[PDB]
C-alpha cells in the first residue's frame, strides 16, 4: 500500500552520479528466493521493473536470518548513500524520560513497512536500480527499482519522519491533547482517557493512518506495558532501566572496562550516588582495549560501593509543570559531585554526576558552580526551565568568591542546605602585606636535564636554608620551596616568589588535590594565621631574588 | 503579499557549503515567543517551513530590544556571513567613513524592518534555514527559511544598500555636514551640533524615513535614572584615554616598590624603553618587607622619565584591515571592567574602561554582556568591524545567559578565556 503523500525532492552531491555496481551473480536457490519477494513487491507497488535504459545497478543480498522462517531479502546502499545529498538530523537529540507527563493509558504501534509505503521522488527512483541474473546468467533482464523508501537508505529516516509528522498533523487537530511520539519504527501514543475511551481513539488513528497507505500490523495493543526504549524501561507513572547488570571478573581489559564505565554512567540517571572517579582514572593509559588493567584498591572499594546501590531497583517520577522544579547538589569528594532533581520530596525526577577530570588543583567553589551549570543546561534541555537550587553553601562564602575570583559567573535562585560535606573556603591570603611578620624570600629550580633540583629560602633576618631534591621538576621545586617557607615560618607570614606558576595554584585556593605536595602545603595554609604573598621577575628580578637564586644553583 | 520585484543571485565562496550550526536549547517561554513571532512572519510570506531536503541551519534567539516588553527574534548569522558575506565584503561592501569617529555626537537606530518587504534569491533561501527547538527533543525542530531578506544577515543591507542610498539623498542633500554609515540593521548618524539641535535633526530623519516607506524607526521611551527619550546617543568626542595611572602616593614600602616593578616589566612588552633597574636595585638587598624605604637618586631618574612615556605614546599605531580586531575584556572592580582592542599582541589600538552603577543590578554577567555590546559599537564606529571577543567566563555559562541582556541586532564572534591573567592591576590593560 503506497502513500499519496507528496514525496520530497532528492538529489546527489554537487556533480556526482549514482552508483554502478554490476554485482557478481549467484545461481543459488537465493536467486529464486528474491523473485518470490520482488514479484510480490512490485505487485504491492513498492518497486517496479524498469526498461534496459541507463539505470545503474546496486548490490543485492537474498540472505536470511538464523532459522528465520520468512526468507526476507535485504539490499545495502552503501555507495548510494555516498552520492545522495545530506538531510536534516533525523534524531539529532534524544527525549529524556525525566521530562515527560504522566499519562493514564498508552499504546505503541508497529510501523514496520512504514518506509515501504512512503513514495520516492519520481526523479530519484532511477538510482535505486538493481538486477538479478538466474542460472546460466542467460537472463540478467530482471532489473527492478524502488518507488517507496528503501530500507537502509540515507533519506529514508528523515523523509519518513517528515512525511509522518505531516500525516499526524490533521489527526491531532480533530482531537488534540493526545500525545503522539514517533521513533524509527515506533509510535508511542498516550492519552489521559479510560482504557475503553482510550482504545477508541486508537482504532480511529489506525484507520486514519490506514487511509494514508500506512498499515498497523498489530491489532490494537501488542506491546507489553513495560517498554524498552534506548534501554529505558517505561511505565505509566515511572521509568528506569530494568536491565543494568555488570559482571564480575578477575582480570579484565580496557575493552571491558570502558563498557563497565559506560553502563555505570548510564545508571547515573536514577541510581543516586553512583561514582566512577577511580573506576575511570585508570583508563588514562594509552588506549588498547585488549590490554589488561590491574585493579587498584580504590577501584575495588568503588565498584563494590557502586554495586551496593545497583543491586536494588529504584525508579523515577514524571513531570508536572503545575509544581515548581528543584534540584539539590551534594559533594562526594575527590572532585566528584552528585545531584538529584525532583518536584515532590523523595519523588526523584532524575539524578546525575559531574566531575572535573584530566585537570588538577581547583577550588571547591569553582566546582559547585560548574556543577550548577551542567544542571541548568540539562534542566533547560529537558524541561526548558531552570530549577530552584538547593546547595550546601553560605551566601557569604559564595559572595566573596565571585567578588574575589576573576572569571565571571551567575548562579540563579539558590538556597542553603546542611550536610557534613559543607563546602567552604578554609583560608584567604592577606591582601596587604603583614606588618609584623617575617619575610621569606623564596627561590627554587632544577637542572632540567639532570632532574635534580634545589629548594630553599632566605629571610629578612638572615635565616637561610636549602634542601637538595632529585627526580622532580623545576615546578615541583618552586612549590616545595614554599612548603618550606611555610614549615619553618610562624603563624603569620609574608612570602615572596619568582614563579608566576607557583603564584597561581595557591591563589586558586584549591584543596584535596591528588598531588601529595599540594596537600602538604594546603594544610599549612589552613593552620597559619595570616599569609601574604607577592611576585617578582625570575631572572633580571632583584628584591633579593638577585641573590636567592645564585644560592640554589650548583651542578650545570 | 508576494512582491514581483526581482532579486539578486547570491553565490558564496565555492568549496564552502552552507552553515550547519547547532541550535542552543532555549527556555519554554522563549520557544513559544519565537513560535508566535514566526507564525506571524509565516503569514507575512517572509518565511516558509521546509522539509528534510534542507540540511542546513542557523541559531535563533528571543531578545527584548525595544524596552523589555515584546520579544525580538535574534538570528545568529555569524556563520552564514563568513560563508557568503566575506566574499560580499568586497563584492558589495559598504565603505567606512574614517571621520565618523572624529565626530562630536552619534546616534544609532534600527532599520532592520526595512528588508522585510524585499525578496530573496530563489536559489539561496535554503541556506537561511533556522530552527525552533522542541523542548526535551520532543518533536523535531520547526524548520523555516527566509523568502525575503534576513535581518541578522550582512548580505541583506548590502543589497538594500542601493534602495537605502536613494532614500537617503533628500536628507543627505538638505543636510550635507551629516555622516551616515550602515552596519546591518542599524544606521549610525553623526553630527557636530549640540544635542538639542541634534536630537531634533534626528526625529527629522526618523520622520523622513517613515515618510519614504514603512521603514519605522522604533519609537522613544525613558528608562535609566537621568531620564532619556530616544536613540542610543554615543559621543566619540571623548572616545580616548590612558587608563594606566601610577600610584601618586603609595610608593614608600618594599612591597609598594616590589609589586610596582613587576607591572613595569610587563609594560616593557608594550611601551619600549622603560628603565627600572636603577629602581629595582633599591630592593636587591633582600631587606624586610613593609619597611618604609625612601626613594634614592639614580633610581628616581627611572620613575619620572618613564612616567611621561605613558602619557604620550605612539609607535606602530597602524590598523591592518587585512587583520581582524581582537578585543579582550577583564573583570576588575565590583563594577568596573577593562577592555583592550588590538589586532596584534600589545599593539593596542583602543583601551578603555567600563563600569555600570554597582547597585541598580550588580549582576556579574549582565555587566560583561553590556560591556561586550558597548565595546562592539565603539569599534563599528571607529573601524566598521566586529571584534572577536576573548571572554573571561565559562563557555556554557555564557551560551545560557547572554541572550538575557542582549540588546543588539548583531552578534560578534567570541572565545572564552579559561586562564587567570596576572594582568589584573588596579587599572589593567593589555
Ligand atoms: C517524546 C515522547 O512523548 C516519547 C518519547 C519516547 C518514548 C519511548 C515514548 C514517548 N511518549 C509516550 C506517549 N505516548 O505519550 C510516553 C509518555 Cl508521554 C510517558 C510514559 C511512557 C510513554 Cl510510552
Amino acid at each position: 500500500p503506497i502513500s499519496p503523500i507528496e514525496t520530497v525532492p532528492v538529489k546527489l552531491k554537487p556533480g556526482m552520479d549514482g552508483p554502478k555496481v554490476k554485482q557478481w551473480p549467484l545461481t543459488e536457490e537465493k536467486i529464486k528466493a528474491l523473485v518470490e519477494i520482488c514479484t510480490e513487491m512490485e505487485k504491492e507497488g513498492k518497486i517496479s521493473k524498469i526498461g534496459p535504459e541507463n539505470p545503474y545497478n546496486t548490490p543485492v543480498f537474498a540472505i536470511k536470518k538464523k532459522d528465520s522462517t520468512k526468507w526476507r531479502k535485504l539490499v545495502d546502499f552503501r555507495e548510494l548513500n555516498k552520492r545522495t545529498q545530506d538531510f536534516w538530523e533525523v534524531q539529532l537529540g534524544i527525549p529524556h524520560p525525566a521530562g515527560l507527563k504522566k499519562n493514564k493509558s498508552v499504546t505503541v504501534l508497529d510501523v514496520g513497512d512504514a518506509y515501504f509505503s512512503v513514495p520516492l521522488d519520481e526523479d530519484f527512483r532511477k538510482y535505486t536500480a538493481f538486477t538479478i541474473p538466474s542460472i546460466n546468467n542467460e537472463t540478467p533482464g530482471i532489473r527492478y527499482q524502488y518507488n517507496v523508501l528503501p530500507q537502509g537508505w540515507k533519506g529514508s529516516p528523515a523523509i519518513f519522519q517528515s512525511s509522518m509528522t505531516k500525516i499526524l498533523e490533521p489527526f491531532k487537530k480533530q482531537n488534540p491533547d493526545i500525545v503522539i511520539y514517533q521513533y524509527m519504527d515506533d509510535l508511542y501514543v498516550g492519552s489521559d482517557l479510560e482504557i475503553g475511551q482510550h482504545r477508541t481513539k486508537i482504532e480511529e488513528l489506525r484507520q486514519h493512518l490506514l487511509r494514508w497507505g500506512l498499515t498497523t500490523p498489530d491489532k490494537k495493543h501488542q506491546k507489553e506495558p513495560p517498554f524498552l526504549w534506548m534501554g529505558y524501561e517505561l511505565h505509566p507513572d515511572k521509568w528506569t532501566v530494568q536491565p543494568i547488570v555488570l559482571p564480575e571478573k578477575d582480570s579484565w581489559t580496557v575493552n571491558d572496562i570502558q563498557k563497565l564505565v559506560g553502563k555505570l554512567n548510564w545508571a547515573s540517571q536514577i541510581y543516586p550516588g553512583i561514582k566512577v572517579r577511580q573506576l575511570s582514572k585508570l583508563l588514562r593509559g594509552t588506549k588498547a582495549l585488549t590490554e589488561v588493567i590491574p585493579l587498584t584498591e580504590e577501584a575495588e572499594l568503588e565498584l563494590a560501593e557502586n554495586r551496593e546501590i545497583l543491586k536494588e531497583p529504584v525508579h523515577g517520577v514524571y513531570y508536572d509543570p503545575s509544581k515548581d522544579l528543584i534540584a539539590e547538589i551534594q559533594k562526594q569528594g575527590q572532585g566528584q559531585w552528585t545531584y538529584q532533581i525532583y518536584q515532590e520530596p523523595f519523588k526523584n525526577l532524575k539524578t546525575g554526576k559531574y566531575a572535573r577530570m584530566r585537570g588538577a588543583h581547583t577550588n571547591d567553589v569553582k566546582q559547585l558552580t560548574e556543577a550548577v551549570q551542567k544542571i541548568t543546561t540539562e534542566s533547560i534541555v529537558i524541561w526548558g526551565k531552570t530549577p530552584k537550587f538547593k546547595l550546601p553553601i553560605q551566601k557569604e562564602t559564595w559572595e566573596t568568591w565571585w567578588t574575589e575570583y576573576w572569571q565571571a559567573t551567575w548562579i540563579p535562585e539558590w538556597e542553603f542546605v546542611n550536610t557534613p560535606p559543607l563546602v567552604k573556603l578554609w583560608y584567604q591570603l592577606e591582601k596587604e602585606p603583614i606588618v609584623g611578620a617575617e619575610t621569606f624570600y623564596v627561590d627554587g629550580a632544577a637542572n632540567r636535564e639532570t632532574k635534580l633540583g634545589k629548594a630553599g629560602y632566605v629571610t629578612n633576618k638572615g635565616r637561610q636554608k636549602v634542601v637538595p631534591l632529585t627526580n622532580t621538576t623545576n615546578q615541583k621545586t618552586e612549590l616545595q620551596a614554599i612548603y618550606l617557607a611555610l614549615q619553618d615560618s610562624g603563624l603569620e607570614v609574608n612570602i615572596v616568589t619568582d614563579s608566576q606558576y607557583a603564584l597561581g595554584i595557591i591563589q586558586a585556593q584549591p584543596d584535596k588535590s591528588e598531588s601529595e605536595l599540594v596537600n602538604q602545603i594546603i594544610e599549612q595554609l589552613i593552620k597559619k594565621e595570616k599569609v601574604y604573598l607577592a611576585w617578582v621577575p625570575a631572572h633580571k628580578g632583584i628584591g633579593g631574588n638577585e641573590q636567592v637564586d645564585k644560592l640554589v644553583s650548583a651542578g650545570i | 503579499p508576494i512582491s514581483p520585484i526581482e532579486t539578486v543571485p547570491v553565490k558564496l565562496k565555492p568549496g564552502m557549503d552552507g552553515p550547519k550550526v547547532k541550535q542552543w536549547p532555549l527556555t519554554e517561554e522563549k520557544i513559544k515567543a519565537l513560535v508566535e513571532i514566526c507564525t506571524e512572519m509565516e503569514k507575512e510570506g517572509k518565511i516558509s517551513k521546509i522539509g528534510p531536503e534542507n540540511p542546513y541551519n542557523t541559531p535563533v534567539f528571543a531578545i527584548k530590544k525595544k524596552d523589555s516588553t515584546k520579544w525580538r527574534k535574534l538570528v545568529d548569522f555569524r556563520e552564514l556571513n563568513k560563508r557568503t558575506q566575506d566574499f560580499w565584503e568586497v563584492q558589495l561592501g559598504i565603505p567606512h567613513p574614517a571621520g565618523l569617529k572624529k565626530n562630536k555626537s552619534v546616534t544609532v537606530l534600527d532599520v532592520g524592518d526595512a528588508y522585510f518587504s524585499v525578496p530573496l534569491d530563489e536559489d539561496f533561501r535554503k541556506y537561511t534555514a533556522f530552527t525552533i527547538p522542541s523542548i526535551n527533543n520532543e518533536t523535531p525542530g520547526i524548520r523555516y527559511q527566509y523568502n525575503v531578506l534576513p535581518q541578522g544577515w550582512k548580505g541583506s543591507p548590502a543589497i538594500f544598500q542601493s534602495s537605502m542610498t536613494k532614500i537617503l539623498e533628500p536628507f543627505k542633500k538638505q543636510n550635507p555636514d551629516i555622516v551616515i554609515y550602515q552596519y546591518m540593521d542599524d544606521l549610525y548618524v553623526g553630527s557636530d551640533l549640540e544635542i538639542g539641535q541634534h536630537r531634533t535633526k534626528i526625529e527629522e530623519l526618523r520622520q523622513h524615513l517613515l515618510r519614504w516607506g514603512l521603514t519605522t524607526p522604533d519609537k522613544k521611551h525613558q528608562k535609566e535614572p537621568p531620564f532619556l527619550w530616544m536613540g542610543y546617543e554615543l559621543h566619540p568626542d571623548k572616545w580616548t584615554v590612558q587608563p594606566i595611572v601610577l600610584p601618586e602616593k603609595d610608593s614608600w614600602t618594599v612591597n609598594d616598590i616590589q609589586k610596582l616593578v613587576g607591572k613595569l616589566n610587563w609594560a616593557s612588552q608594550i611601551y619600549p624603553g622603560i628603565k627600572v633597574r636603577q629602581l629595582s636595585k633599591l630592593l636587591r638587598g633582600t631587606k624586610a618587607l613593609t619597611e618604609v624605604i625612601p626613594l634614592t637618586e639614580e633610581a628616581e631618574l627611572e620613575l619620572a622619565e618613564n612616567r611621561e612615556i605613558l602619557k604620550e605614546p605612539v609607535h606602530g599605531v597602524y590598523y591592518d584591515p587585512s587583520k581582524d580586531l581582537i578585543a579582550e575584556i577583564q573583570k576588575q572592580g565590583q563594577g568596573q571592567w577593562t577592555y583592550q582592542i588590538y589586532q596584534e599582541p600589545f599593539k593596542n589600538l583602543k583601551t578603555g574602561k567600563y563600569a555600570r552603577m554597582r547597585g541598580a543590578h550588580t549582576n556579574d554577567v549582565k555587566q560583561l554582556t553590556e560591556a561586550v555590546q558597548k565595546i562592539t559599537t565603539e569599534s563599528i564606529v571607529i573601524w566598521g568591524k566586529t571584534p572577536k571577543f576573548k571572554l573571561p567566563i565559562q563557555k556554557e555559562t555564557w551560551e545560557t545567559w547572554w541572550t538575557e541582556y542582549w540588546q543588539a541586532t548583531w552578534i560578534p564572534e567570541w572565545e572564552f578565556v579559561n586562564t587567570p591573567p596576572l594582568v589584573k592591576l588596579w587599572y589593567q590593560l593589555e
